[PDB]
């Protein structure tokens, strides 16, 4: 009976491929052919935040466009005031192995995680003037890769045991589990409407989930290796993903197929982080060649190079109002560009 | 969070005294401290200030040269040493905590105080206003110079003192509402003209209201506005 | 003409000593504690080739008679003494540090920071100042009311107790340490009782010692001989302390090339002119 | 600059001072990454999802990390600055020896471990000696080249042993050493060792290997090579 | 053994999905991009007076 089921699966995959091919009449390159290019952009560093004594792994911008949080291998979580380069809070971590960090939309909680398979939630605003551990969520089998706050009481996490989970902070237990991937889950990206999210894993595929229903809606496979970073278009009907094949790709949701690819012959290293601009015209990517690249999303041509780091670029973020870009790397320094 | 003040009594002029403020319930080493005093039948006058780490000390011109500040972090205590006491030093002394970072709310907690017996001008035109429950009330405070800074922060603070109670913070930086305060308190205004508004007034809101400035040292208070039924 | 032939000794000194500083400052992979003590040496040699050497050529070209304003003679002397003593004590501290890093390598990598470099630099320069400062105190005087040339040279009758104990604190005490440290370091690297990496180091620790013990021994041996011999001919001993001092001077054009170019990173930085 | 900004700057300076003190205090320990495939007894090498071990010798502190399913390449990037990687393999059996050799190939030629040295432990030597003396299993069944292998004539065997045990252990060590010297040049070296089930002294060997590694680093950074 | 049924059911769920042509999606994407061009500080540099950094 296994052979019949395998044959049915193959036939269904062929039917899906034919259905996708039937919907491709024109390419994004041709439709955007007669569009004025953005020219050449040049960004200069404005603030250099120093004080970390180890490699920086992740960062997250605040909702007020002024405060940010950074995590490093030394075991410290540091809250930075971007305007004056002052340190607001320094939090020591129980485990020195950290892979992600998050900032609450309300601005009174932070999240951390790593190789301890535990998501730690810290409370910022409280009496007696100190930061205390508010919650320790456990239940994952592998290491956590990313975490994004949904509200003050719900969070979403992705782990290395090929799964994602939605956690209620007050109760401390999982309410929904997403299990569709076959490889390590590396990145997740939420949506502006807080109803859907995309996940990218090591099986060279991406999945679109439903927060309420809890079932996978669409899957996308167009990469030749594992994908490291995933983003989400401000419109909410597309996303972008970068892999260690020295290639980025833009994927649609309604057409359910790939749109455009960003790659060049001179780049052979992997891609660590991706992000979008306010209008979606600019796609910022971090590479292992100690450099950051800026791509035109509608034309697939480089328009700028950020070169200020002497080690591997790890984390990249764009401000909510689109006024600055924060990049952190393995040289214990994170910089702001404008 | 508790602050207890000790030291007081009848002192002959020219004597010396030592007042103590003991803290229990919070991280004492992360908070700067202030000593403030209130005359028997007058308002509030700033006296002294000690910083965290003892790296910055400020004194008032009236008590300069004969008042000393100290703090002990392992013992969690603040000391004020008084020498060459005069007849104008009879007052009640309050020990206040304050913390300073982006988004903090200084002057949030006040102590009970202890009794002792032997440049910018803030004006509150009104002195006493009769009020009734369920009626909107607006009180105004004026300043000699502009309290608005180039960074966009207007440094004005509001305090309420009930009969037989220590003052508590109501509004900081002229717009922000402190924790534990009902939403019926609002504050607004511009340079050298600020207004505090209370809607749906009810009991336990009677007392004396004070407006304070934090733009530059020394800190100065207002005369005070009294609300009576 | 000797001038064009001898400025080919001043130009390389400045060029190399500036190239070393540029290489250390710009490149970020050469910024550690022991490389901070090397710029202190590189600046002491650049000052030798920029203020000490051209004056010597001027005193050779014209008449061996002081052509400069007559108030600069007592200043050049302790400048020479201070810079030379600083170079020698730098070359001694480097040897002792190299010995420590081989006998106790774990602790030598745990007590290294920028504060230790500051302490070492301060101690070396304080010693150098303390050896050279008695020169302008017991300054040179002139007998002629209108001095055509004071004959700006240290003399035996006047500077006689300084040429003896100023050489035992500038050359002969550093040499004693540099002998017990070369012979107790090559012992520790020979614990292996192509070419090993403890055999390329044991050869780079001889090219520098031999170069050091070839450019300063003539001068100081002749100096002690002049001081303590009352029967030797003093005219021929002075024609000897005029070519041996230049051999010491050219050592400043050699230091930035033998302490730096054995590392591939420094050669790469020198390439493309930093 | 307002007074509140000055107080914030003072707080930031104090935070910087505490961070610098903590970083200075945390730099005096050595870090090792212990890993092994399976059935190698890596948990009992030093008698004294992350497992941590303390042990101190000669006033030097060592912190050993044991992480514990198939592809470890994702989480191995973090351990790109440790002092050494301790690889333990059980030589008693021969069915899964090729898996260990392939694992050593994968680890040695890692992109992020091009400057990290490996200390190799060949555990369960007593079982190997007992098996080779029994005469039941033969190496030639698995490795054909054992039949035609040069004897260790030049090398000096340990005092008291059968020549067959020496030949077998030398063949295994040569198999690991050749694959180690296949790539990596002189950037990183391997240090083979022979260990039994109950060995009193094992931290001394790690201490000596770390001392040699730090000596090589010091020679490299003192402008001597 | 029993995972094939789940896989084929999930593939069936993915198969019956309404799809639109690529041209319409591309046009909508570029229309959104062009409609918000004036509010993108990174795309066009802002005056130094209005720059907070
Ligand atoms: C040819 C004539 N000159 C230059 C005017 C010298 O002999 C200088 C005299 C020196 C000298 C004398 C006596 C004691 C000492 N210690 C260290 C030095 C020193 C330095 C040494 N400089 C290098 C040369």
């Amino acid at each position: 009976e296994l052979d019949q089921l395998r044959q049915e699966a193959e036939q269904l995959k062929n039917q899906i491929r034919d259905a996708r091919k039937a919907c491709a009449d024109a390419t994004l390159s041709q439709i955007t052919n007669n569009i004025d290019p953005v020219g050449r952009i040049q960004m200069r560093t404005r603030r250099t935040l120093r004080g970390h004594l180890a490699k920086i792994y992740a960062m997250h911008w605040g909702t007020d466009s002024r405060l940010l949080v950074s995590a490093s291998q030394d075991g410290k979580l540091i809250i930075w005031d971007s305007y004056t380069t002052n340190k607001v809070h320094a939090i020591p971590l129980r485990s020195s192995w950290v892979m992600t960090c998050a900032y609450a939309p309300s601005g009174n909680y932070v999240a951390c995680g790593g190789l301890d398979n535990i998501c730690s939630i810290y409370n910022l605003k409280t009496r007696e003037g100190n930061v205390r551990v508010s919650r320790e969520l456990a239940g994952h089998t592998g290491y956590l890769s990313c975490c994004r706050f949904l509200d003050d009481n719900q969070i979403v996490t992705s782990s290395g045991d090929t799964t994602c989970a939605l956690w209620d902070i007050e109760t401390g237990q999982q309410t929904t589990t997403f299990t569709g991937h076959t490889g390590d889950v590396m990145s997740l990206s939420l949506a502006p409407d807080t109803r859907l999210f995309v996940s990218g894993a090591c099986d060279a595929s991406a999945k679109l989930w439903d927060v309420r229903e809890g079932m996978c809606r669409q899957t996308f496979t167009g990469h030749e290796s594992d994908i490291n970073a995933i983003c989400f278009f401000p419109n909410g009907n597309a996303f972008a993903t970068g892999s260690d094949d020295a290639t980025c790709r833009l994927f649609d949701l309604r057409a359910d197929q790939e749109l455009m690819t960003y790659s060049h012959d001179n780049i052979i290293c992997g891609i660590t982080s991706v992000s979008f601009s306010k209008s979606g015209r600019l796609l910022l990517a971090g590479y292992d060649d100690f450099n950051c690249n800026v791509w035109d999303a509608l034309k697939a041509d480089r328009a700028g190079v950020l070169a200020g780091h002497d080690n591997r670029v790890s984390c990249l973020g764009v401000t909510d109002d689109g006024m600055a870009v924060a990049t952190g790397s393995w040289d214990s320094f994170l910089k702001i560009w404008n | 969070v508790q602050l207890v003040e000790s030291g007081g009594g009848l002192v002959q002029p020219g004597g010396s005294r030592k007042l103590s403020c003991s803290a229990s319930g919070f991280a004492f080493s992360s908070f700067g401290m202030h000593w403030v005093r209130q005359a028997p039948e007058k308002g509030l006058e700033w006296v002294a200030y000690i910083s965290s780490g003892s790296g910055t000390i400020y004194y008032a011109d009236t008590v300069k040269g004969r008042f000393t500040i100290s703090r002990d972090d392992p013992k969690n205590t603040l000391f004020l040493q008084m020498t060459s006491l005069r007849s104008e030093d009879t007052a009640m002394y309050y020990c206040v905590r304050s913390i300073y970072y982006y988004g903090s709310s200084p002057f949030d907690f006040w102590g009970q105080g202890t009794t002792l017996t032997v440049d910018i001008v803030m004006t509150q035109a009104t002195s006493s206003v009769p009020v009734t429950p369920g009626e909107s009330v607006s009180i105004s405070c004026r300043s000699s110079k502009s309290l608005l800074h180039s960074n966009g922060n207007t440094y004005l603070y509001w305090f309420l003192q009930r009969p037989g109670q220590s003052p508590q913070l109501l509004i900081y930086r002229m717009s922000n509402l402190a924790s534990g305060v009902p939403d019926r308190f609002s504050g607004s205004g511009s340079g050298t003209a600020f207004t505090l508004t209370i809607s749906r007034l009810e009991a336990e809101d009677v007392g004396v209201y004070y407006c304070m400035q934090h733009l530059e040292y020394p800190l100065t208070f207002g005369a005070g506005t009294k609300l009576e039924l | 003409w000797a001038a064009l032939l001898i400025l080919m000794v001043i130009i390389p000194t400045i060029g190399g000593n500036t190239l070393v500083i540029l290489a250390v400052s710009l490149e970020k992979k050469l910024q550690y504690a022991t490389n901070y003590f090397l710029m202190s040496l590189a600046v002491a040699d650049l000052l030798v080739g920029l203020f000490v050497m051209p004056i010597a050529l001027l005193t050779i070209m014209f008449e061996a008679m002081w052509p400069l304003p007559l108030v600069l003679c007592p200043a050049w002397l302790f400048l020479d003494v201070l810079f030379s003593t600083a170079s020698i004590w730098h070359l001694c501290a480097i040897s002792v540090d190299r010995y420590i890093a081989i006998k106790k390598p774990i602790q030598a990598n745990q007590y290294n920071s920028r504060a230790t470099a500051f302490i070492k630099i301060t101690v070396v320069w304080l010693i150098s100042i303390g050896i050279a400062i008695p020169v302008p105190i017991k300054g040179i005087e002139t007998d002629v009311d209108n001095p055509n040339n004071i004959t700006c040279v240290l003399t035996k009758e006047r500077f006689g107790d300084f040429m003896l104990f100023g050489s035992l604190a500038a050359f002969f005490t550093p040499l004693a340490i540099m002998i017990v440290t070369y012979f107790l370091t090559i012992h520790a690297l020979q614990k292996k009782a192509t070419i090993s990496n403890e055999q390329r180091a044991s050869k780079v620790l001889g090219i520098v010692f031999f170069l050091f013990l070839l450019m300063w021994c003539p001068f100081f041996i002749t100096n002690i001989t002049l001081v303590l011999c009352d029967s030797c001919n003093q005219t021929t001993l002075q024609m000897l302390l005029e070519i041996f001092v230049w051999i010491g001077y050219v050592s400043s054009g050699v230091n930035p090339l033998v302490y730096t170019l054995f590392n591939k990173t420094f050669r790469d930085a020198f390439g493309r002119y930093i | 600059v307002s007074a509140e900004d000055k107080a914030a700057a003072e707080r930031s300076k104090m935070i910087d001072k505490n961070l610098r003190e903590d970083g200075e205090k945390a730099r005096r320990t050595l870090r090792l990454l212990l890993l092994g495939a399976d059935n190698s007894g890596k948990s009992t090498i030093v008698k004294q999802g992350i497992f941590e071990t303390k042990f101190q010798v000669d006033k030097v502190n060592f912190h050993m990390f044991d992480v514990g399913r198939d592809e470890r390449r994702k989480w191995i990037q973090c351990f790109n600055d440790v002092t050494a990687i301790i690889f333990v393999v059980d030589s008693s059996d021969y069915n899964r020896l090729q898996e260990a050799l392939n694992d050593f190939k994968s680890i040695w030629n890692n992109r992020w471990l091009r400057t990290i040295s490996v200390i190799l432990f060949l555990n369960k030597q007593d079982l190997l000696a007992e098996k080779v003396l029994a005469g039941k299993s033969k190496i030639e069944d698995y490795f054909p080249e054992f039949a035609r292998y040069t004897t260790p004539e030049d090398a000096t065997p340990e005092p008291g042993e059968d020549p067959r045990v020496t030949r077998a252990k030398y063949f295994i060590r040569k198999e690991f050493v050749d694959i180690s010297t296949a790539s990596g040049d002189g950037r990183h070296i391997c240090y083979p060792h022979f260990t039994c089930a109950v060995d009193t002294e094992n931290a001394r060997r790690i201490f000596n290997d770390c001392k040699d590694i730090i000596l090589q680093m010091n020679l490299r950074e003192y402008n001597l090579v | 053994i029993a995972q094939a049924r789940k896989l084929v059911e999930q593939l069936k769920m993915e198969a019956n999905i309404d799809r639109i042509k690529v041209s319409k999606a591309a046009a909508d994407l570029m229309a959104y991009c062009e409609a918000h061009a004036k509010e993108d500080p990174l795309l066009t540099p802002v005056p130094a007076s209005e720059n907070p950094f």
